[PDB]
């Protein structure tokens, strides 16, 4: 009948439901773990996210509550060129617009601009890809599986992926994270195996893009209290992830925005003794990152009932080592909970 | 139980006759043995002690061979009888001529007990019978022998041997009666069980199509079978591609069913769709459900086929012949508008309540339209079946008088309760044997043998601590501890069961080998004496018919023979000889007897459990069956159709609500496999408001069925008599109750819904409607009416968050003390302008 073999080789399967806000990295984590287990419009894109990025500099150089002007205003034809091309459908990405978007890219003001990018939506991998792409500014040129990874794609429906992990399978979905696709993650939780919540960790001093009024951890916090209450969610254990460690580190080395400014409850905040940080690792970040883990594992912490349970966890989705082995631990996790049933 | 009784011996009867026959053979061996024996060594001085023997033995062999007699059926009761009466005067007149001090008393006398025995076992005497023929023979023959406290003795003897032999017949009998009532019962549960499985293959054949039935028929995954007794509901839906969908609305509908007898329409409409039926069979179609002034079908979904559309829409052309020979048989000048498309559907089931396989995509609205949107008689199809129509058919573009469509016109007896009575009698006789052995002793005031009386009062506190245990276990006082019972008799297992029968049966024999130690052996009085008694005891192991045959068998085998071995060297000696002779031939006797009546206690049990596993099997069976038809259908027809072929029922009053759910379709996204995952939320809501039903006080209220989007509910049916304690009309606000729930239950439902928010309008009507079915072999109970179609294109025309009320309805309701904002003046089909009624006051803003 040929399905009496079909069905338990189901039931040998991993089904990862992911979730998390927009950007958050879930296309990030999903094209990671391709690289890891596992046709030119992508080489198109990137510029595409560059031209988003460039646009989203100079658009929001009027916005702020001063008006974002040049160390070089002498380029303001540029600023205008980048103004011309705003939107632009299609685009050759002639190379006078490269150096358009380089030439202010070094400049200052663009600078003092960036550096206030909490107070506007903007994509994360800017001034990586500002940077990288001087070196594609050429067309011949075939960018890393580190820009691969960086490349910033929205997430939209159903994105079914299947690998195997020495003899065992693994079904993951990737799924977005916007408003409108939150109608959708419905659809994935009949019977999904592990469900990876992640959030991105320096999205603690921005609004989403939605209203642009919410922050992006406080709303994703609401979320993840909302799902972990959910009807059909009391019995599958949650795997909780912190994307983009790095750039909060760099959130609080530059140490201007302030936890406490958005989230008093850091101020009076004690670092738990059970911290177990990397060598040479800031305590202040220390203290901050557990302190969003708990933040988080308090509504884990409210309820649950011993039915489902969380594991939280860091991550840096560019740093494979990072998913590699964090994902190791929760391949064990899994594996464990596969028979839970 | 009178002619049942007869019966139980018309299947007992070959039995009878076996166990007969190997009586029989015990016999004519004993009667064998006995003339060789008194020839051989001794006792040649008289030929009248074999010629006898060798008489009475060609007698049996003529009662062997005649069994197979045929006027028997009844006269074998007589044929039993009159051989006791041939073996009493053998014995007997064998017995007599004795008193010269060379015979023995236990020789004549073992005869008697093999009598007894076997009477007891086989000869199937009336208890009354049986008794007063063993006790006159017994007294006959001690009476013999008599030609003060030896005839005592042996009076003794004869008493209780009658009594173990009543017991064992009692056992017997019962167990027989027993057992055959127990096979009756059983092949009842097997004639009914399977008409049960008939009953609810009909149903489900009967709401699921033969395929997917035949399917189900499998109870492959139990996880269908979970559903008769957990985050998403189980359910089984499949997605299907290319099939075609015909819908048909009959054209005014309502104004023919104007002023029916809400019977006549019964008839005529089941008629009518009994001919759709006889078309799509032959047409290979699946109708699915009937939609009141509509109808609709579906072409090969289970079995794909390429045809499907030619199928469909030539059943349509038959519906519309048929229609007009109604048309023109009943003189009905009405016709039906029918509509068709073809494409792809996700088809399952789904709700635990009232639930049909169903089918449902955006082409199901589709053709579902266009048959609303189609001209009578001509079937409108669209273009999804034009591109492979193949044009064998009057393809006309039929242009709507206001999406590339067209228009074609043609082309008792407990076990525990055994064990109790045979410990009391093994108990009381062998007390009885060792007060024989004591008053064996009646010169001295104070008997010798000291060990007699200690093993005397140690046995009988045992056996009669045993009898406690029995009969605080069966007239449960429960006076010293429940705790000590249960503890207490945990240990009787069935192994260590065995082993305390064992020892309680053996106690007996060497309580009164108390006696052996003493002399005598020059007694020759006393001999013969001992002799009955120690076999008198070796007999009594029998009882336990509860007990082990191997191990019974042979403990009663060496306790007799071992001590009786030994002092045939403790001596009246060639009488050792023909008293081990007897002793053998006796427990061989007892060997075979006991092994075949543990046969019957074995065959006992084994029917026994087997019944009871049956009558469980019918009782899931029936309870399951019972599940099917309370969804199908309501309980008051259930009834009706026992007692009726058909059912017709009008109400001049009923509350009818109707809740579409608005934002479903646009909710739903197809980008995913279907987003058939939509579905299954639709069937978690719909489960959700099923459980809604189960609810004590809205167990008053009737699901009608569910329509995808759409739950319909109604009441006022039930209602069979306004009750002085229940004001008439109160249903109407327990119903409106059920919409002011379900309305709060989906925000429970979008509680758990992120970022969305499911917002569904509900329609309520009330007044006349009628019930009734559709047929036999396809089995759907509706209803109809003016009222009907009012509320769907009412609640057609609601706003979500919001209760639209007939206006009618508004008076009654506004008087039960409910509230309402006014709404307006809506356009209803058929009915023009209607005033209606919102319910939540201002809800929004104003
Ligand atoms: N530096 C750094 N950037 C990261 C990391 N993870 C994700 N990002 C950045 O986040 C941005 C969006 O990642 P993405 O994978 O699309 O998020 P998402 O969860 O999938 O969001 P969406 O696809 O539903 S819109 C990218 O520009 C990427 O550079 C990280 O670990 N370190
Ligand atoms: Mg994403």
């Amino acid at each position: 009948k040929q399905l009496q073999k079909d069905k338990q080789v189901y039931r040998a399967t991993h089904r990862l439901l992911l979730l998390g806000a927009g950007e958050s990295g879930k296309s990030t984590i999903v094209k990671q773990m391709r690289i890891l287990h596992v046709k030119a419009t992508k080489v198109q894109d990137i510029k595409n996210n560059l031209k988003e990025a460039i646009e989203t500099i100079v658009a929001a150089m009027s916005n702020l509550v001063p008006p974002v002007e040049l160390a070089n205003p002498e380029n303001q034809f540029r600023v205008d060129y980048i103004l011309s091309v705003m939107n632009v459908p299609d685009f050759d990405f002639p190379p006078e617009f490269y150096e358009h978007a380089k030439a202010l890219w070094e400049d200052e003001g663009v600078r003092a601009c960036y550096e206030r990018s909490n107070e506007y939506q903007l994509i994360d991998c800017a001034q990586y890809f500002l940077d990288k792409i001087d070196v594609i500014k050429q067309d011949d040129y075939v960018p890393s599986d580190q820009d691969l990874l960086r490349c910033r794609v929205l997430t939209s429906g159903i994105f079914e992926t299947k690998f195997q992990v020495d003899k065992v399978n693994f079904h993951m979905f990737d799924v977005g994270g916007q408003r409108d696709e939150r109608r959708k993650w419905i659809q994935c939780f009949n019977d999904v195996t592990a469900i990876i919540f992640v959030v991105a960790s320096s999205s603690y001093n921005m609004v989403i893009r939605e209203d642009n009024q919410t922050n992006r951890l406080q709303e994703a916090l609401n979320l993840f209290k909302s799902i972990w209450n959910n009807r059909w969610l009391r019995t599958i254990s949650v795997i909780l992830f912190l994307n983009k460690q790095d750039l909060l580190a760099e959130k609080v080395l530059a140490g201007k925005s302030k936890i406490e400014d958005y989230f008093p409850e850091f101020a009076r905040y004690t670092t738990p003794e059970d911290a177990t940080p990397e060598p040479g690792e800031d305590p202040r970040v220390t203290r901050a990152k557990y302190f969003i883990r708990d933040e988080f594992l308090r509504i884990s912490t409210a309820s649950g009932d011993g039915r489902h349970y969380c594991y939280p966890h860091f991550t840096c989705a560019v740093d494979t080592e990072n998913i590699r082995r964090v994902f190791n631990d929760c391949r064990d996790i899994i594996q464990r909970m596969h028979l839970r049933q | 139980s009178v002619n049942l009784e007869e019966a139980c011996m018309e299947r007992c009867f070959p039995q009878t006759q076996r166990r007969f026959r190997y009586a029989l053979f015990y016999i004519g061996f004993a009667c064998l043995l006995w003339s060789i024996y008194f020839g051989v060594h001794m006792k040649s001085k008289l030929i009248v002690m074999v010629a006898p023997a060798l008489c009475f033995l060609v007698v049996c062999v003529g009662f062997f061979l005649f069994t197979f007699t045929k006027l028997y059926a009844r006269h074998y009761v007589w044929t039993s009888l009159v051989l006791t009466l041939l073996v009493f005067a053998l014995t007997l007149a064998a017995q007599f001529q004795v008193l010269t001090p060379c015979l023995s008393q236990v020789g004549s006398f073992s005869m008697c007990i093999e009598v007894l025995f076997l009477l007891y076992t086989v000869m199937h005497l009336p208890l009354y019978l049986s008794l007063i023929l063993g006790v006159a023979y017994s007294v006959l023959f001690e009476t013999f022998g008599y030609h003060h406290w030896e005839l005592l003795s042996r009076a003794l003897l004869h008493l209780c041997i009658h009594a173990i032999g009543i017991h064992l017949f009692i056992m017997s009998q019962v167990r027989s009666r027993s057992t055959f009532l127990k096979v009756g019962q059983s092949i009842m549960h097997g004639k009914d069980l399977e008409v049960e499985k008939a009953l609810k293959e009909r149903m489900i054949h009967s709401v699921m199509p033969r395929i997917i039935a035949d399917d189900l028929m499998k109870q492959g995954d139990e996880e269908s079978e979970n559903s008769v007794k957990i985050a998403f509901r189980p359910f089984k839906m499949q997605q299907i591609e290319e099939v075609s969908i015909l819908f048909a609305d009959i054209v005014g509908f309502t104004k023919m069913s104007a002023n029916k007898s809400a019977h006549a329409l019964v008839g005529l409409l089941n008629d009518l769709f009994g001919r759709f039926d006889r078309l799509c069979e032959e047409t290979k179609c699946e109708k699915i459900s009937t939609l009141g002034d509509c109808y609709y079908c579906v072409a090969g979904c289970p079995e794909p086929r390429a045809d499907h559309a030619y199928c469909c829409i030539e059943m349509g052309l038959g519906m519309i012949r048929a229609i007009e020979q109604f048309c023109q048989e009943k003189k009905e000048m009405v016709n039906m508008r029918v509509g068709v498309h073809t494409g792809t559907v996700l088809c399952g089931i789904l709700g635990m309540r009232r639930f049909k396989f169903d089918v449902w995509s955006n082409d199901v609205n589709l053709a579902n339209l266009m048959e609303q949107l189609g001209v009578a008689g001509k079937v409108h199809i669209s273009e999804a079946t034009a591109k492979y129509l193949d044009d064998r058919y009057e393809m006309e573009d039929g242009k709507v008088t206001e999406l590339k469509t067209y228009l074609i016109a043609g082309q008792f007896a407990s076990a525990t309760f055994s064990s109790l009575l045979d410990v009391l009698l093994s108990t009381t006789v062998f007390l009885i044997l060792s007060i024989t052995c004591f008053l064996r002793y009646g010169a001295a005031s104070t008997p010798p043998p000291p060990a007699a009386l200690a093993v005397f009062g140690a046995a009988l506190l045992l056996e009669i601590l045993s009898l406690v245990v029995s009969v605080r276990m069966v007239f449960f006082l429960e006076d010293v501890m429940t705790c000590t019972k249960r503890l207490l008799e945990w240990i009787a297992g069935w192994l260590p069961r065995h082993f305390i029968g064992a020892i309680l049966v053996s106690l007996p024999a060497l309580a009164v080998y108390s006696h052996v130690t003493s002399e005598f052996e020059t007694n020759i009085h006393s001999t013969m004496f001992t002799g009955s008694a120690v076999l008198t005891a070796v007999v009594q192991y029998c009882n336990f018919c509860q007990l082990s045959s191997w191990m019974r068998s042979s403990l009663a085998t060496v306790v007799g023979a071992g001590p009786l071995l030994l002092l045939l060297y403790v001596s009246a000696s060639l009488i050792g000889q023909e008293v081990i002779l007897v002793f053998f031939l006796l427990l061989l006797l007892v060997w075979f007897l006991n092994r075949e009546f543990e046969v019957s206690y074995r065959l006992h049990y084994h029917g026994d459990v087997e019944a009871d596993l049956h009558r469980t099997k019918i009782q899931s069976m029936r309870d399951q069956a019972d599940w099917l038809l309370r969804n199908i259908i309501p309980y008051h027809v259930a009834e009706q159709l026992k007692v009726s072929q058909t059912y017709s029922k009008n109400h001049d009053s009923g509350g009818v609500i109707f809740a579409s759910i608005v934002n479903f379709s646009e909710f739903y996204e197809e980008n995913y496999e279907g987003g058939k995952e939509c579905y299954r939320v639709l069937n978690e809501l719909i489960g959700d408001f099923d459980e809604l039903l189960s609810k004590p006080d809205y167990s008053s209220i009737e699901k009608i069925k569910t329509i995808g989007a759409t739950y319909m509910a109604a009441s006022g049916l039930n209602a069979t008599q306004c009750r002085d304690g229940s004001h008439p009309q109160e249903h109407l606000q327990i119903l409106f109750e059920f919409a002011k729930e379900m309305m709060r239950v989906v925000d429970d439902f979008n509680n758990n819904m992120l970022w969305f928010n499911f917002k569904l309008r509900v329609g309520f009507n009330h007044g006349p409607l009628t019930a009734g079915v559709i047929g036999t072999t396809k089995l759907l109970y509706d209803i109809w009416g003016d009222t009907v179609n009012i509320a769907s294109r009412m609640d057609t025309t609601g706003v979500e968050c919001r209760i639209q009320v007939s206006e009618e309805s508004y008076r009654v309701l506004s008087k039960m003390g409910y509230e309402f904002d006014y709404r307006g003046t809506v356009n209803v089909k058929g009915k023009g302008q209607m005033k209606t009624y919102l319910y939540p006051k201002c809800t929004d803003s104003g």
